[PDB]
């Protein structure tokens, strides 16, 4: 029924009288109601460790077992709310004890419990069976979520026995009862699951559609799949912003879920102040992007224990509205905060340390969390298909890539953005270094490019070998001058600081460059290319590139005008465009060359 | 003048090639060969103190 | 036969066990028990979760009357109260039977092909006894694997065991599936396959499970698996699982088997962490003292025996920290084994494939199998000379750069153009192109018609004679 305590130390907690305690479990310890998670057992003794301070615990207070891990409640209710590290609501705490502080033992249900949903029975129905994963009812939501399914909770089956009518019900009313070995089950409007333990699914499958941002030097040169996994540093000047911001706003997924797992304060309530101002375009400007995220935050005081097991939080909701159909994007922030926290963790419990301080686990902690990606097909009747991506931000440990954390990850994901200050400080945004990076899903792409625009991989390889030829030269041009060059050369050299200037460069303050669609951008390549061979082809007949510049005049602005063609005009419009683009520039290279 | 100043820039340039490619790789491989060492000794006090 | 008839005729018979409600703590993945009369080391056990969900264990050490069993399924859930033990009274023993070809098994060796049961024709403890060292004899033969960098430089003799040195990123499996899809011995390609995973992405799984099939080669085979997140203990069985079966198949049907492992550091990991949830004196970085001996168990189960005419080969595939050959994995790895392949970023970068350097390789076994009856007699010392022409070539390149081009003597010149097309047209090859040895070794006498005569001192006179002018 119930244990007394016997010690107390720190944050660790010894109590008796306890049998029938599972090794990891929740329990309520103390007048207050402090939870604690156990980690050993002997006979009677259980040691618990508790999230929050133990100062004021006395023998013989009393310690109450819950029965069941560190779970997360699903259902509705989830879209515009923000969250703690293991799932406190703080938009109602503030409201209950309406003070600036979080209480000591302060408990409020993680969903709201008085509020009126409007449930619509599904395709079941009395007398059928029944298995674990199946849908039997929606729920309206948000007008951008507009139907958020209901899933019998997995590993539990049976044939259903009552059902309950289209009308209002709240999450404390039972609507479904299952007969397996007696008509004792209940099922409620949601369900909770343990945070460590993965979600049950079909199949995985593989990874074949891309994730379009709107950024050109993203989606052209280094592309990322739906299902897939991503790093990019974390730092000042540089700007991690700019990514999130326009994945939030113009990706082409159903949901976000923000997880920050240790900030500095001040630069998290800097970003809990902007995305309920993000407004989305699809229908009008749509209501902002919250009614379509939800957040999870931990700033850098929040007892340790949760400031670990944010991204577990974070995975499983993401897990969650896959098991719908739907397209999600977690995006973590400082993963390397939450190494910290673990070896923080670690070492207060003790253990021989790995290289440089860390536990061993780290290596496969990270790929387990890692695993979880990826494109899947859901169990259940209608047969879904979703899927979840991860874009971490891997924050250099003190300055530099070779702490374990970065190594780690660095094997584990597939892609990487690479930012530098230099860029971001003198004017160029998005501030990518387009050496360092690299994109692993190219070659993985084409069933999907060769269906519907067959000329992107070549395209893209000859930029990539233009600007590498670029750079090349500019090795050597401070030492040798650039008169030693010939004219293909310098040919080369131009159109490299065109693409440089006018084609990576984007502005990110307007309506014609903020969201670049794929066909823009493959439209955009295809002229420069067009521009660039033909140039070269009038050096190879027999020409000087003094006549050829001046000749040409407005060739070389008609492409930097390109990018002012806003996208909102209709793709025919700009198809169009182009198409007569590249016939007066061909034309004109046939009378300049002539 | 020109003999003079094409000796003193190829000596010049020769000497911060030659320490540019076999000088400064050289003192960052004994740095971090140092460091690993100290954490090597680290490791061993810890485990006598925590047995 | 009688003696068929016998040796199982033990099997009809019952042998009822215990069951054990009485735990007494558990702490990280171990398990403490009371009472236990008359424990065994190293048996297996059952638990039987309150849930009622099954898992599986191993004792480690045995007190008077205590037993500390470490789980495999990790730990979580346990109770004091409604679990429940039940001792195999034996070791941890595999079901093996040539049937087993052609299928997929798990991290625990069960089927996962959606297929039977083994159906076993009889059972074998996953470890084995060392093999009398008096009864063993060194291979004498050569497998061609259409690498020429491998064929020629290097060799590799049935009953040997190489790794493959590879970094993070590289496409080591692709040079392996080459291998394994390209591989006879040189005048057969029915080298049973037997593959083990251990620490992969379902992407890895899915591309080897992809090339065995297309090659008409799955017929053949047998996989295990044990992807990333699959648990963390069971890594340290999959090995002596899929050796287990290799040897069987080999010295008990006759037939040569081919081994893969296809990474030895995430065992090694697996090693550090179960060693560290004890308390066990470490070695340098952290890894278990004792990570030799281990490591040696494993990979010295290779090579022929007198009366048999099976022979089981390994190519484990290992994956450098941070391109350091003298971190503690590589070490043992290349003490243990007898020469190893390396397989090189720099050469990468540059987009050649296989991006194989020469230098830091080794192969044995390689002065046996070549010389004459099998080769040209030139096999031996060509390639000591071209080994001395790259070592050349590489210092004058770094030579290049400090001093300028104004020291480089003609013998610099013709040495960096060697270099150069060495590695340009000799090493690099394609995805599916096959080169016997006579081609190969007739493209390395193209590449020594740069230097004149009288220069090539490592090589022989007699050989230069009959075969610099032809």
């Amino acid at each position: 029924e119930y244990g007394a305590i016997y010690s107390v130390s720190g944050p660790v907690v010894i109590a008796e009288n306890m049998i029938g305690c599972a090794m990891y479990e929740l329990v309520k310890v103390g007048h207050d109601n402090l939870v604690g998670e156990v980690i050993r057992i002997d006979g009677d003794k259980a040691t618990i460790q508790v999230y929050e301070e133990t100062a004021g615990l006395t023998v013989g207070d009393p310690v109450l077992r819950t029965g069941k891990p560190l779970s997360v409640e699903l259902g509705p209710g989830l879209m515009e709310t923000i969250y703690d590290g293991i799932q406190r609501p703080l938009k109602a705490i503030k409201e209950e004890s309406q003070s600036i502080y979080i209480p000591r033992g302060i408990d409020t249900p993680a969903l709201d419990r008085t509020i009126k949903w409007q449930f619509t029975p599904g395709k079941f129905q009395v007398g059928d069976h029944i298995s674990g994963g199946d849908i039997y009812g929606s729920v309206f939501e948000n007008s951008l979520i507009s139907s958020h399914k209901i899933l019998l909770p997995p590993r539990s089956r049976g044939t259903i026995t009552w059902i309950a009518p289209a009308g209002e019900y709240t999450l404390d009313e039972k609507i479904l009862e299952v007969e397996f070995d007696g008509k004792k089950s209940d099922f409620t409007l949601y369900h909770t699951w343990p945070v460590r333990v993965p979600r049950p699914v079909t199949e995985k499958l593989s990874a074949d559609y891309p994730l379009l941002t709107g950024q050109r030097v993203l989606d052209a040169l280094f592309p990322c799949v739906q299902g897939g996994t991503t790093c990019i540093p974390g730092a000042f000047g540089c700007g991690k912003t700019v990514i999130s911001q326009s994945l939030s706003k113009y990706s082409n997924s159903d949901a976000i879920i923000y997880v920050g797992c240790g900030e500095r304060g001040n630069e998290m309530a800097e970003v809990l102040m902007e995305f309920p101002e993000l407004y989305t375009e699809m229908s009008g400007t749509k209501e902002p992007i919250m009614k379509r995220t939800t957040l999870v935050a931990n700033t850098s005081n929040m007892p340790v224990a949760a400031r670990e097991a944010s991204i577990y939080t974070g995975i499983t909701l993401a897990e969650y509205f896959r098991d719908q159909g739907k397209n999600v994007s977690m995006i973590a922030d400082s993963s390397s905060r939450w190494a910290e926290a673990l070896r923080e963790i670690s070492g207060r419990l003790g253990e021989m340390p790995a290289d440089q301080g860390f536990p061993a686990y780290l290596g496969a902690k990270l790929a387990s969390f890692y695993e979880r990606a990826g494109k899947a097909v859901a169990l259940g009747s209608p047969d879904r298909t979703g899927s979840v991506s991860i874009v971490a931000a891997v924050s250099p440990a003190g300055g530099d890539f070779s702490d374990p954390v970065t190594t780690a990850t660095l094997g584990i994901t597939q892609v990487f953005w690479g930012l530098d200050k230099k860029l971001a400080q003198r004017k160029h945004f998005p501030s990518i270094n387009t050496s360092v990076s690299y994109s692993k899903y190219t070659n993985v792409l084409n069933k999907f490019y060769d269906s519907n625009y067959p000329e992107f991989p070549v395209l893209r390889d000859r930029m990539k070998e233009i600007l590498s030829n670029a750079e090349e030269l500019e090795q050597v041009v401070q030492l040798v001058g650039k008169s030693a060059l010939s004219d293909s050369d310098k040919i080369t050299l131009d159109v490299a600081t065109l693409i440089k200037e006018d084609f990576l460069q984007q502005n990110g303050y307007s309506t014609y460059d903020a969201f670049c669609p794929i066909w823009k951008t493959f439209d955009m390549m295809r002229a420069f290319i067009s521009y660039h061979d033909e140039a070269q082809k009038a050096v190879a007949n027999g020409a000087n590139w003094s006549k050829l510049a001046d000749s040409t005049g407005d060739v070389k602005h008609a492409v930097s005008s390109s990018k002012f063609f806003e996208p909102s005009r209709g793709e025919k419009e700009v198809h169009g465009e182009f198409e007569k683009l590249l016939s007066t520039m061909q034309e004109r290279f046939a009378e300049s060359t002539d | 003048a020109f003999i003079i100043l094409d000796e003193v820039i190829k000596v010049t340039n020769r000497r911060v090639n030659a320490i540019e490619h076999v000088i400064i790789p050289r003192t960052e491989n004994t740095i971090a060969y140092i460091n690993s060492e100290l954490d090597e000794l680290d490791r061993e006090e810890f485990y006598r103190l925590k047995k | 036969f009688a003696i068929n008839k016998k040796a199982v005729e033990q099997g009809f018979n019952v042998k009822p066990r215990l069951n054990y409600n009485t735990v007494s703590g558990v702490n990280g993945p171990l398990v403490i028990l009371e009472k236990v009369k008359f424990p065994r080391y190293n048996e297996i056990v059952n638990l039987t979760l309150p849930d009622g969900t099954v898992r599986q264990g191993q004792v480690l050490e045995i007190r008077g009357d205590r037993a500390i069993v470490q789980v495999f399924e990790g730990t979580s859930g346990i109770d004091v109260k409604k679990t429940t033990v039940e001792f195999t009274g034996e070791s941890l023993r595999i079901p093996v039977s040539e049937d087993m070809l052609g299928r997929i098994f798990d991290g625990s060796g069960r089927p996962i092909d959606n297929g039977p049961k083994v159906f076993a024709e009889d059972y074998l403890d996953i470890n084995g006894s060392p093999i009398n060292p008096y009864a063993r004899i060194y291979p004498e033969e050569m497998i061609s694997t259409g690498v020429s960098a491998i064929d020629t430089m290097n060799s590799i003799a049935r009953g040997q065991k190489i790794p493959i040195f590879s970094a993070s990123g590289l496409p080591h499996n692709e040079i392996a599936a080459q291998i394994c899809r390209q591989a006879g011995l040189v005048r057969e390609e029915n080298f049973s396959i037997v593959f083990a995973a251990m620490g992969v992405n379902l992407e890895t799984a899915r591309f080897f499970k992809q090339d065995f099939e297309e090659n008409g080669s799955l017929e053949r085979t047998s996989l295990f698996l044990n992807l990333a997140n699959d648990p963390t203990i069971e890594r340290i069985i999959t090995p002596r699982l899929a050796l287990t079966t290799a040897e069987y198949l080999a010295y008990q049907t006759e037939r040569h088997v081919l081994t893969i492992l296809t990474d030895m550091s995430s065992y090694a990991d697996a090693l550090r962490e179960v060693s560290a949830a004890r308390e066990e004196v470490p070695g340098r970085r952290g890894y278990p003292g004792y990570m030799y001996t281990d490591l040696s168990t494993i990979y010295e189960r290779a090579g022929r025996v007198e009366g048999r005419n099976g022979s089981i080969t390994q190519i484990p595939i290992l994956t450098m920290p941070n391109d350091d050959i003298t971190h503690p994995i590589p070490d043992l790895t290349g003490y243990i084994t007898e020469g190893q392949i390396f397989v090189d970023r720099q050469l990468h970068n540059k987009g050649i494939y296989p991006p194989i350097n020469v230098l830091p390789s080794l192969s044995r076994l390689m002065k046996s199998a070549i010389g004459e009856g099998m080769t040209r007699k030139d096999h031996g010392d060509v390639s000591n000379q071209l080994y001395a022409k790259y070592a050349i070539g590489k210092d004058a390149a770094a030579m290049k750069a400090v001093v300028g081009e104004e020291a480089l003597s003609i013998e610099d010149k013709l040495s960096l153009e060697f270099l150069e097309k060495f590695e340009k047209t000799f090493i690099t090859q394609g995805a599916y192109e096959d080169r016997t040895v006579f081609e190969s070794l007739d493209q390395a006498w193209s590449l020594l018609r740069i230097y004149p005569k009288e220069m090539l001192n490592r090589i022989s006179p007699k050989i230069l004679d009959e075969f610099y002018d032809r």
